[PDB]
């Protein structure tokens, strides 16, 4: 339906619109016109991807600026969901407008998800795919084949075919999802990865995960193609800080250092062999280094650096190589003694936490190494590997980790902490020392983003309090608000269970996990909700180890046996593919009427992206507050840093972290407004944390339901499910919970 | 078979225990048969592999399978996989010889309401006399 | 940390401290609003209904006193009586889901006594096991095969559980049902089920109003009574056709004679107008020349469905009244706020509330309309 905003038209792809969607669009337009960041929180039940996409596309297709759109998402699954919505929106626009507009849409992703080569695609590791794909497309193989056809070096027909056709004609104009893109590429025998990456400039809207915008390893190349004035949108940004913290981090183990020595020894042997046969290859690169040329100038566009720049692009030094590492052999000695120094520090018998400056000072005192040579460790290693032209890099992969460590620790000095702990797993007979370079400041990685792009839309279904993110992540917001959902009837029934049937308090504290009273009460609670839940029941545990212990106890108690009668039991597992198969079976059981229950982790992989709507989610059971492991060196260091710098209490952040992960799981139950589901927060400590929930979830929570028992919750659930199945009078939601075109026009006139 | 955790070697049975290796081989074959490409909407392997170069901090032991003092697996994951295999076996057995995702994603509540198409007839009350 | 004892006393007596006629009218008007819209939708008078009842562990629940099994069986008896009284030509069959299998308890026939007896026997049977929609639907699909094409296939599942254990893919059965033009009505007992909703919607040409879950004991009877009336048909579906039938004549005989239907001695019967064979009771297919014998009354009972009487509209209070007494029953309209007079549009004659319900539920012809001379 064509409905207008202050000065532009919007083509919503549905005959009727929610009141929340219109308000959400109006605020987004206000932010775009005024500019600056904004934190919006729309209810998960109301459609949000469709509303946001419809407005932004209309904004660029109408205004003279024709600004591009960058749409970020947590995971790949979200990218495909958004892409499907975008294509549906485009189809509606073409029909109403008659002519298909000059619009292009793609989505960046790793090589593994797009590779079509029969051999490389079969690889189980994304990095292994990159190594094989680069080998066939580095350009060395093609040049060698041209020089001597007798050479047996293989190529990739998919990559070669792209050369014949121009870049602007790789794909027909329109929106290309991963499924559609793969189908077209397979028919035309082309590589989706290169087509998608090479078309970033042409695309009007580009959809890719946060790791393609905050991780400098795979962001510096992409960030150069996107336009500066593009609109940036962060969808489901309630966990963005974790990505920023996890981008500039690194962990080194004893095995990593052992392989580093092996790689360095192999590197020295290879250099000697290359020197014997022909030393002219090294001389040419040495002359370039003296001239001051860096990897960017030396390496061609087709080739890629062996070690991706671990530090942010702006922090990389621009001066020439120091000289101590100019020669091939001198750098090897520099690399060797650096590795030995790390091995020495692994022998500490107690936890030692120190700043990067102290680590550098001690390093220099023992083995003479300065800050500046370390900053060029990653760059120099890539050049040396390229010069040696090693066909196989299986051994040298270890040196990559060491090179990353040197640059990270020699570039940043504030906001990072180096922690060495002799016991990685406390429950280990023999210590396995591990040294962690952890990032404490979540704003270091996102600082370039906010400085580059003028307008950023930070939106998420479950994101609260909105005042924390501006504090935790240093940025200012012109507008920030949360929208309450105008619903005709109570679509969701949140409840905070604090006691079992026997009136005994229940909590998921990790130190009393093996408590028969707590274990049995959760077991009885799971069975009772399985008896009354029609099709789907999702259970979220605080940690995977907690899930294992509880399930094992339930099996001995025989509680799972009673569950098997009513529902199939699917459990999340560390293997990613097996979990995907479990989800497929869980969905099938819900759809065919058999009924299934999914046991997963609140802070696991299933919670980030998989939406359990309509029949899939009819009851969500939260077994305990998903608290983080308090006795963790990384968490303690971050909390101390945050308290001293951003003035956030340790307890406040821990509650904030736990509640965000519980809220996101709760919000996956609802897709629309007709969908209904019962949310259960089974823990004693949830009683006093109602105010910390998202506003729309809190509004549905009642004082009576703030402290409930298993018996009361089951009786309450039975009545709710029975009521929600009855037909609803259209007049009740005719013009309050849903708006037709006439209702929207009437509301607009009333405002004026 | 019933998912009970395998306690320390008990009496068991001399003869039946010899088939444990065959049973494990059958389970591996069944797992291979069950494994198949998954719809990209719900695929989780791509999500973890969407950033192949990420090497952030390793998660604490609370986010990893339990391990013993010697470092061997606790064994709880084995029974959990059995539950998944049993459920998958049941669901797959149902489907015996005897654009789709796009429709599901669309929000139905905002679509036009279903309209009945019942026929109407007006009979003529003009019949011949006896 | 004081307890609730120390706070105060509840003081229950403090809580208690010290227009109906118009409310009834407006409530009636709101209820009458749903009855305002009525059009002569074409409905299939001849029908074949397979009644599927859930007899599983879920029936042992005490939600419906004494137990779900007892109330469902008892109301089934009433439904059988009502179904065969409103629709005399229709045939019915009974299936029950028990022990994970669909068990046939009465062949599809047109004799209400057989179905009533079958339900009576099921009374003592104790429900157990899990229900199986696919097994019941597959059995129902087979039962509705011999039925003539002109008959409208119908399935009325009374589902009580929340989970279904099937041996195969139930989605295939749903597609098969649509191919055979079978419409399924499901009366859930506890909560909505994804498969049940899909089955009703797919088989009812996308209509989602054929899956209903009750909310109390009283609502169950209304749901059972609603299924008695025939269902409308869609425009696209075509089943127009003629059916050969005859009207036999009751014959009185001094000496009893053998009946062709049951081969039993009966004093009287109906002689077929084609083969002269005698049949004990009507309406049933002739045992010899397989033409459905019926009386003119059986056809008459279904006429009111074809041409329903238009709903009456309450007269405004301001406007004058035709007379001070009801036209039909001569009951004075109470003087009372709002006049309690209802007039038929065609003949413009006021009626009382008692007549309004009677003239649209039991009596199917407006007294004034017949009195009016054309
Ligand atoms: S060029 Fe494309 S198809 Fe060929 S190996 Fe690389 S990712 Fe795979
Ligand atoms: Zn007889
Ligand atoms: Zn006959
Ligand atoms: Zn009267
Ligand atoms: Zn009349």
């Amino acid at each position: 339906m064509k409905f207008y905003i202050d000065d532009l038209p919007v083509l919503f792809p549905y005959p009727k619109i929610y009141p929340e969607q219109y308000n959400y669009m109006c605020d987004i337009k206000k932010t775009l016109d005024v500019g600056g960041n904004s934190i919006l929180e729309m209810p998960s039940g109301t459609g949000k991807t469709v509303s946001l996409l419809s407005l932004t596309i209309a904004y660029q297709m109408h205004y003279p600026e024709h600004r591009k759109i960058i749409y970020c998402s947590r995971t790949m699954s979200e990218i495909e969901k958004a892409l499907v919505e975008l294509e549906n929106l485009m189809d509606y626009r073409t029909k109403e407008l008659g002519y298909q507009e000059d619009f292009r849409g793609l989505g960046l992703t790793s090589r593994k998800n797009l590779c079509l080569h029969p051999e490389v695609s079969k690889e189980r590791k994304g990095t292994v795919v990159d190594e094989k794909c680069r080998r066939m497309t580095n350009g060395q193989a093609k040049r060698k084949l041209e020089e001597d056809p007798e050479a047996n070096v293989e190529l990739c027909e998919y990559h070669e075919n792209l050369y014949n056709i121009e870049v602007e004609d790789y794909l027909p104009k329109g929106v290309f999802s991963f499924e559609k893109l793969l189908k077209y590429c397979e028919e035309k025998t082309l590589c989706p990865y290169f087509i998608v990456r090479r078309m970033i400039s042409l695309c009007n809207i580009i959809i890719y995960s946060y790791h393609y915008l905050l991780d400098p390893k795979i962001a510096e190349r992409v960030s150069n193609e996107v336009s500066k004035d593009s609109i940036v949108i962060f969808d489901e940004a309630h966990n963005i800080d974790n990505v920023c913290i996890e981008s500039l981090s690194l962990d080194l183990t004893t095995d990593a250092l052992r392989r580093a020595t092996r790689g360095a020894n192999a590197l020295d042997e290879r250099i000697s062999e290359v020197r014997k046969v022909d030393s002219q290859k090294l001389q040419d690169e040495y002359e370039k280094l003296v001239q001051g040329l860096h990897s960017a100038d030396i390496l061609t566009d087709q080739e890629e650096p062996f070690v991706e720049t671990p530090v942010l692009p702006q922090d990389l030094l621009t001066e020439a190589i120091p000289g101590n590492i100019r020669r091939a052999e001198h750098f090897v000695s520099f690399l060797k003694r650096l590795i030995e120094y790390l091995k020495t520090r692994m022998k500490v018998l107690h936890v030692i936490s120190e700043t990067p400056k102290s680590f550098l000072q001690h390093l220099k005192q023992l083995t003479f190494i300065e800050r500046k040579p370390l900053r060029f460790c990653s760059e120099r290693l890539s050049l040396l590997v390229r010069t040696l032209e090693v066909t196989e890099v299986e051994d040298f992969t270890a040196l990559k980790d060491i090179a990353t460590f040197a640059t990270l620790i020699s570039t940043y000095e504030e906001g990072f902490l180096l922690i060495i702990e002799p016991y990685e797993i406390e429950n280990a007979a023999v210590p396995n020392p591990i040294m962690r370079f952890t990032c404490l400041d979540a704003s270091i990685a996102i600082k370039p983003v906010f400085e580059r792009f003028s307008s950023v839309i930070i939106t998420s279904g479950t994101i609260s309090p909105l005042d924390m993110y501006p504090r935790m992540l240093n940025f200012k917001t012109v507008l920030q608000k949360s929208y309450a959902m105008t619903l005709a009837k109570k679509s969701f029934l949140p409840m905070i269970i604090t006691k079992g049937s026997d009136q005994v308090a229940i909590s998921s504290r990790f130190e009393i996990r093996n408590d028969p009273s707590i274990v049995r009460n959760y077991g009885s609670m799971l069975v009772e909700f399985a008896k009354i839940t029609p099709d789907g029941m999702v259970v979220f545990f605080p940690s995977y180890l907690y899930m294992e212990s509880i399930v094992s106890m339930w099996q001995t108690m025989g509680i799972l046996d009673e569950v098997w009668k009513h529902k199939l039991i699917l459990v999340e597992t560390p293997d990613a593919q097996e979990t995907s198969l479990a989800l497929e079976t869980y969905r099938k059981a819900c759809s065919n009427g058999r009924g299934a229950i999914l046991l997963s982790v609140a802070r696991g992989k299933v919670s980030e992206g998989i939406d359990f709507d309509h029949q899939y989610g009819r009851t969500v059971l939260m077994i305990g507050i998903p608290f983080q492991y308090t006795e963790s060196r990384i968490l303690k260091a971050r909390l101390e840093f945050m308290r001293e710098n951003y003035r956030i209490r340790e307890n406040d952040f821990l509650s904030f972290d736990a509640m965000r992960h519980a809220a996101q799981c709760l919000g996956r139950v609802l897709r629309g407004k007709d969908d209904y589901g019962v949310m259960v927060l089974a823990d004693r400590r949830f009683s006093r944390k109602r105010s910390q929930l998202p506003k729309w979830i809190a509004q549905g929570l009642s004082d009576a339901d703030l402290n409930l028992s298993t018996d009361m919750a089951i009786s309450n659930t039975k009545q709710f499910l029975r009521t929600m199945a009855q037909p609803t009078d259209p007049k009740d939601q005719e013009g309050v919970s849903v708006w037709s075109y006439e209702d929207l026009i009437k509301h607009q006139n009333s405002r004026k | 078979l019933r998912g009970e955790k395998i306690m320390q070697n008990d009496r068991g049975d001399v003869i039946i225990d010899r088939y444990l290796t065959l049973d494990q081989e059958f389970d591996r074959k069944d797992d291979d048969m069950l494994l198949h490409p998954v719809k990209k909407i719900i695929d989780l392997d791509g999500n973890i592999q969407d950033d192949p170069v990420v090497r952030g901090n390793r998660p604490d032991f609370t986010m990893q399978p339990g391990v013993d003092i010697n470092g061997n697996s606790d064994g709880t994951v084995d029974i959990l996989k059995g539950m998944n295999r049993l459920s998958e076996k049941m669901i797959m057995a149902l489907k015996n010889e005897y654009n789709d995702e796009r429709n599901e994603l669309k929000i139905d509540d905002l679509n036009e309401s279903y309209k009945t198409n019942y026929a109407i007839i007006h009979l003529k009350r003009n019949a011949h006399e006896k | 940390g004081g307890y609730a004892w120390e706070d105060e006393i509840k003081r229950s007596w403090d809580l208690v401290k010290v227009a109906s006629l118009v409310a009834s009218i407006v409530e009636a008007r709101k209820k009458r609003t749903a009855k305002k819209n009525i059009t002569p939708y074409q409905r299939g008078i001849i029908r074949s209904l397979i009644l599927t009842l859930d007899c599983s562990e879920a029936m042992l629940e005490k939600d419906l006193r004494p137990n779900r099994h007892a109330m469902i069986i008892q109301y089934a008896i009433d439904f059988v009586h009502e179904f065969f009284d409103q629709n005399p030509i229709s045939q019915m069959g009974i299936i029950i889901m028990r022990n994970g299998l669909a068990q046939l308890v009465s062949q599809v026939s047109g004799n209400p006594q057989d179905h009533i007896d079958a339900l009576k026997s099921i009374r003592k049977q104790e429900p157990k096991g899990n229900p199986s929609l696919q097994n019941a639907l597959e059995m129902a699909r087979g039962l509705l095969l011999p039925v003539p094409a002109h008959c409208t296939r119908e399935v009325l599942i009374v589902f009580g559980s929340l989970s279904t254990t099937d041996p195969g893919d139930i989605h295939q059965t749903i597609d098969s049902l649509v191919s055979e033009k079978i419409r399924v009505k499901v009366l859930g007992l506890s909560a909505q089920v994804a498969i049940c909703k899909e089955l009703c919607k797919a088989t009812n040409y996308g209509d989602e109003s054929f899956y209903k879950i009750l909310l109390d004991e009283t609502h169950l009877k209304e749901l059972f009574n609603e299924a008695v009336t025939p269902l409308p048909v869609n425009k696209i579906n075509k089943g127009f056709t003629l059916v050969k039938m005859g009207f036999p004549t009751r014959i009185f005989e001094d000496t009893p004679t053998f009946c062709s239907c049951h081969s039993k001695l009966v004093y009287g019967g109906y002689f077929c107008p084609n083969c002269h064979s005698k049949v004990c009771s009507l309406p049933t297919v002739c045992p010899c020349c397989d033409l459905m014998l019926i009386l003119s009354t059986h056809l008459a009972r279904s006429y009111h469905h074809l041409m329903p009487l238009k709903t009456f509209a309450e007269v405004p209070t301001t406007e004058k009244f035709r007379s001070e007494d009801c036209f039909s029953c001569q009951s004075r309209f109470p003087i009372l706020l709002t006049s309690s007079r209802y007039r038929c549009e065609d003949c413009k004659q006021e009626f009382c509330v008692d007549c309004d319900v009677f003239i649209h539920e039991i009596l199917h012809n407006c007294p004034g309309c017949e009195s009016k001379p054309v």
